[PDB]
DNA sequence: ACGTGCATAGTCATTCATGA
DNA sequence: TCATGAATGACTATGCACGT
């Protein structure tokens, strides 16, 4: 199984890869134009194709289908990934295997995730089954030491640990420049983006698994739904744990 | 590569964007009514000194200095929330003094960042009162490199003033604009009748805050909503125009609207009218004809047919326009980082537990300058009993070290006292200069005092919220615009 | 109402046009190489502190800054010139510190002003270097609130050094970039021999400026376009990116294009080619596919069929696609507020001449300075050598005037050394702060000796220059890009 | 008499008087403009069309380009006339054409690019006097307690001071004298009593009289020949103070 | 289906001179 | 016709809850 890459029928924000095999390509779905632009340009291009979406995703739960299909952002996910939706769905006609969501570490990249991962669930759903879907983890932080090459941290905590073994193996930060600390994808440079989250053997991926279809359901149409009222308990509910979810 | 369930990453996921957007996005805090983004606007424009007694700055320096150090999102609708505190039609109190083009209540938008300048008004300098003599708990920014304000002092109840309007996840709020007069006598009377329960304050507040008070004038109808909105947290208060029939020499009648129902678009406002008698839904209508300008004001006339009464027509529009519309009043904001539907004396107490939260940190943060300064003093006025003594002894110091190390024990003084010492010019040595670190020593030493007092006896706090708000609403306090009828 | 003729209007309007744009807009300053929107931007980041000695700063308060203050025109344009300062591919010596997305040297735009930080580079630091020592005139702003220098230090040719290209009204300019170190020989050679005629100071600066030198790398072919343009301010200097010629085991061979001309954008160049292989221009080609990297950089490979020869192809690219294009050289800058176009021997003395002039007006600024400091020092000590005298009368007196007028009296002192005696600290009537005074002003003098001696000497005024900028080069002076080669 | 919109541009806001004789098309540079404009003017007899971006040379560019340009279309359907030989005076919508653009060089640029326009496609309009060019203001002058004064000038500016302090007025060196740098700056009531209000506003009427001449100057400045130009700036630029001495 | 307000920018067309 | 580089921003679409 092979399929031709878009070179000078496919959307016209697509930045393709060069390899015809999908077991080999992987398309990075990014949040914004700025952190696609870079993606474009920090990518392994022979591997990896870039399909920058803009703004929020439309809810594919709430919006009626012929509305959905009107998207342009939308379109442009169904028309990169080969496959069709819903019953006319055929996973052998999938042009890549890995289909990666890279949004911000921010609260609105959380919110992207949700009505994508609800596009997928509802429109393609063996996307996710099979585990072609995953999930990209921002760096938060940039550790940029005087003498050394620089770290980077995905979390407050790696942080604190990496700050406290580089000083305490005698290395040193400047206390003006120092950490940045990074607030979207959209701040990051493709140097940045390739050598935190899409270069294979450093990126930090999250597999999508779907055990209890019926539950997920239930919870897709619970947060997603049109029913405000069962959002609103949901949310007043359960957000008292979310903390404790991993625990 | 981990592993990770679909339904942990929605449920993480979209609880994460719904708490935030409640309470750190969409929603007002009740002590000061402020959206973040408003709050960090206002806190910019102050800290980058964008006041009153200066020049409009151009506000694309007041949106670039609130997106780098405290709200980080794009410039774009940082300024149209900034551009929104200017308008005289949306806010009944605006906050932002603006100059140039910031948009029509009909179609016609703002003009760009680039054309327009803007300062903050007088009564957003009440908002910001004394906010740098730690009356507000303050916070890191988003990348720790400065500080900003949790809470506003808010020297006047801006939530209740201004009103709010929001949608955030699962709810939404929409809290109309009061008059701020009768916003004061509520408070007024909340601060002498600090012991009364819920019930009384309810009553008492009720009967002093008419209504809202919207900034486009216009009518309220009935008082059922009203009331529902201040014992419920919601209610719908009608709305309306007001309409004057105009008579013509040929002798045909004509309407003349001047006045719309609070957010309502002039140009759609007109338009969907003109949809209506094309197709033909409000007949008796001859033509329409915006005679509107700068001058007169919001002037549209509506010449009816021979064979047409005022009234029917007048009725009509009421029923399939906007002419008469409700308020869906939903008074919901954040307390204590935690949602809530607030009765109106819940909105009035809350803000006078702030107002006196502001006085007495206010009054503790100069109560401890003023021993600092008290303290420092008293260590001059030893130096000067004993300066032929202090002064021979600095000069016979090798060092500053060797100077200040004996000044303690000169004078029985600390340290940072001994450095006051030192840093004394020769100026201070003179006989009136000498006078006046006496008297400035009894001069604090009585606002101690005072200051002492205060913090001793509520009553003195809450009579200064009362004499420092009535201040304000002398000075910046208007008449009522929209009129209250019954049915 | 006034009638006006058309063509007094349309000449009038016209000419009025031209000229702003032509000395104030899209051609360069010949002193520092700067138009006004870049003098602007950099003077603007340098007020603000934007320096390399703290974090970027958002690139929208840059921006804000540069246009409330200085530059009277819209945010977007302004921004798109910063982002140009920043990027390696435009500028040879980039002024700007760009964090973020700021594109490539194809399609790839910058990403928006809110997703951007920037600083100025160390080189740019150079540009501004002692501008506040009075070293260049400053005017008042587009509305008289605040002053702008109308040229900078500019510590090195930058005109030069970075090129610049610009369209006018009338005419247009295009000055190629050139290697910092080879610039600075032909200054260094300039100040030597500042007495050399035209004929022969352009022979050594042309055989020290061996050519453009483009951030792009890639090659100059020929040496004819070179020596026109320095010796009539026009000339086609032509440019070529390198082909590699790859041959893959027993497979047909590729050529690899790893650099390309100045201002050739990377994907319009794949693009052209792959379009005249459609229709069939560049027959040979067999297929097209681009291994860039941001690792390995440009990395373009062209198999051609077996039934080719590399060399024909690598012409016919040459011939049909910008493989090879000219740079045509128009050697315009304004001097004196006046368009020219200039040798090259012309642009490097002018330059040298606002070098000198920039010393001379340092030196003289410090020189003032010293003399002040001075001046207020002599009086310090006569307070020293009286100290006994100089506290008992501050003592009798019932103003600081009584006691300031005395000690006039006392020490034989102005009003302003008395005033500097008043307001002198305790701190330093200790021992070494006492003989720290007396130190200071044996310092001063000496330095005041010094910079007498500066301005009395051209001599060492041409000397600062040199080890100044020597300094400058030493640190960052780099490689030449662009290689030079011969038909 | 005409029927205005309540077929033509969707920029242009018309005014209200059905009489191309009362009407007036102030054509202005800027959305932000023309959005004050929109709401300062006199509906009655003032109708708005704003003009975005630098206006196409008709002097440079080719015949079919120019009808293809969204700017000049929408002058050209809304002054009513045609262009060229289809031109009909008789179908003018308005009889007062104001030109408005910034006292800045991109304002008197555009007003070239116009008055352009205006001489090769559509002349009549200026030979009877129907073109007219609005003079904004400089300066404002914010006094502390009487009414604030406008100065189209520098010199006039300092006048107006001198005046009033010596009348005694008294003005904040902080707000003090407010200046404009384009008409975008300016709200709805600042272009009303400046340009607008007919009874206070600084218009001056293009009239032509060597029209020999004046197709020469226009082919000069605006044609494609750059060496003619070049040397008419060079030539003509040293002396363009002393053009009304 | 529309308004609300704080969140998630690229595209579109000219002046102007010059050389392909 | 196209690139060049500083000059002269509106329009376009979603989430989200609620009431006509
Ligand atoms: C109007 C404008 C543009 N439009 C003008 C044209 C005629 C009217 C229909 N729209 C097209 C396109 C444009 F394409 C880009 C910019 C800018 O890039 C820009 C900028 O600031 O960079 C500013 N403006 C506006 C002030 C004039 C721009
Ligand atoms: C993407 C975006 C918008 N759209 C353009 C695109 C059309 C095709 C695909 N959908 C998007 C949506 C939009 F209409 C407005 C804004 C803004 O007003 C705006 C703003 O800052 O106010 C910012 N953006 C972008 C960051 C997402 C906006
Ligand atoms: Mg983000
Ligand atoms: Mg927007
Ligand atoms: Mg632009
Ligand atoms: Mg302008």
């Amino acid at each position: 199984n092979a399929l031709v890459r878009r070179k000078s029928g496919l959307p016209g924000k697509l930045a393709d890869c060069r390899s015809t095999d999908p077991r080999k390509s992987e398309l990075y779905v990014v949040e914004g134009d700025s952190a696609g632009g870079s993606a474009k340009s920090g990518r392994d291009s022979m591997f990896q194709a870039i399909l920058p979406l803009r703004g929020k995703i439309i809810n594919v739960e709430k919006a009626r289908i012929d509305r959905v299909l009107k998207n342009t952002e939308v379109q442009a996910i169904i028309t990169a990934l080969g496959t069709g939706i819903h019953d006319e769905f055929d996973i052998g006609k999938l042009r890549y295997h890995k289909i990666v969501l890279m949004a911000d570490a921010d609260v609105d990249g959380q919110h992207i995730s949700t009505l994508l991962l609800t596009l997928l669930f509802r429109f393609m759903r063996p996307l996710i089954e099979n585990g072609h879907v995953f999930l990209a983890q921002p760096p938060l932080y940039k550790l940029k030491w005087q003498r050394s090459d620089p770290e980077f941290a995905y979390s407050d905590r790696e942080r604190d640990g990496l700050l406290e073994a580089g000083l305490k193996a005698g290395k040193k930060i400047n206390k003006e420049d120092g950490i940045q600390r990074y607030k979207g994808l959209g701040e990051m440079d493709a140097k940045e983006l390739w050598e935190t989250t899409m270069d294979p053997s450093v990126r930090v991926l999250r597999q999508v698994t779907l055990d209890d279809a019926a539950a997920a359901d239930e919870l897709f149409s619970i947060l997603m739904g049109e029913d405000v009222d069962a959002r609103r308990s949901f949310i007043t509910r359960n957000a008292k744990d979310v903390r404790f979810l991993d625990v | 590569i981990e592993p990770v369930d679909i339904e942990q990453e929605m449920q993480r996921s979209y609880i994460d964007y719904a708490m935030s957007v409640i309470v750190g996005r969409a929603l007002p805090e009740v002590r000061d009514g402020l959206k973040p983004v408003h709050r960090r606007v206002l806190y910019a424009m102050f800290d980058s000194g964008f006041r009153p007694d200066r020049s409009h700055a151009k506000s694309a320096r007041s949106v670039a200095e609130t997106m780098g150090n405290y709200h980080p999102h794009g410039d774009s609708s940082i300024y149209d929330s900034l551009v929104r505190m200017a308008q005289p039609w949306s806010l009944r109190y605006p906050l932002v003094d603006g100059q140039g083009n910031f948009g029509s209540p009909g179609n016609d938008p703002p003009a760009a960042m680039r054309y327009t300048e803007a300062r903050l008004t007088p009564l957003a300098m009440e908002m910001l009162r004394e906010i740098d003599e730690e009356t507000v708990d303050f916070i890191p920014n988003y990348d720790g490199r400065v500080q900003e304000p949790t809470v506003l002092p808010s020297r006047f109840p801006n939530l209740l003033a201004n009103g709010s309007g929001g949608i955030a996840v699962g709810m939404a709020t929409n809290i109309p604009p009061h008059n701020l007069r009768e916003l004061a006598d509520a408070v007024f009377w909340a601060l002498e009748n600090h012991d009364a329960d819920e019930e009384e304050t309810l009553a008492a507040v009720m009967g002093r805050v008419k209504g809202p008070d919207f900034p486009t004038a216009g009518l309220i109808v009935g008082s059922q909503g009203t009331a529902d909105a201040y014992k419920t947290g919601r209610g719908s208060i009608r709305m309306r125009g007001v309409v004057e029939v105009e008579e013509d020499s040929r002798g045909r009648t004509s309407l003349v609207i001047t006045e719309l129902p609070y957010q309502v678009n002039h140009d759609n406002f007109i338009t969907s009218i003109a949809e209506q008698v094309r197709d033909g839904k409000l007949a008796g209508i001859s033509n329409i004809e915006d005679q509107s300008s700068d001058r007169v004001g919001l002037r549209i006339v509506i010449e009816i047919k021979r064979d047409a009464v005022a009234k029917v027509v007048i009725n009509n529009l009421y029923k399939h326009t906007q002419l008469q519309t409700s308020f869906g009043a939903n008074m919901l904001a954040i307390v204590d980082g935690v949602p809530r539907t607030l009765r109106l004396d819940q909105l009035i107490r809350y803000y006078v537990d702030h107002q006196l939260d502001v006085i007495v940190r206010r009054t503790t943060y100069r109560l401890r300058k003023a021993n600092e300064r008290a303290h420092i003093l008293r260590g001059l006025v030893k130096a000067l009993d004993a300066l032929d003594e202090v002064i021979a002894l600095i000069r016979a110091s090798e060092t500053v070290d060797i100077a200040r190390a004996g000044l303690i024990e000169l004078l029985d003084i600390d340290e940072i006292q001994a450095q006051a010492i030192l840093d004394m010019q020769l100026r201070r040595l003179a006989a009136l200069e000498r006078q006046r670190i006496i008297d400035d020593l009894a001069k604090i030493e009585a606002e101690i005092a005072d200051l002492e007092d205060i913090l001793a006896k509520p009553e003195r706090q809450r009579g200064i919220v009362r004499d420092e708000l009535a201040e304000i609403v002398d000075r910046h306090g208007d008449d009522r615009r929209t009129r209250i009828i019954a049915i």
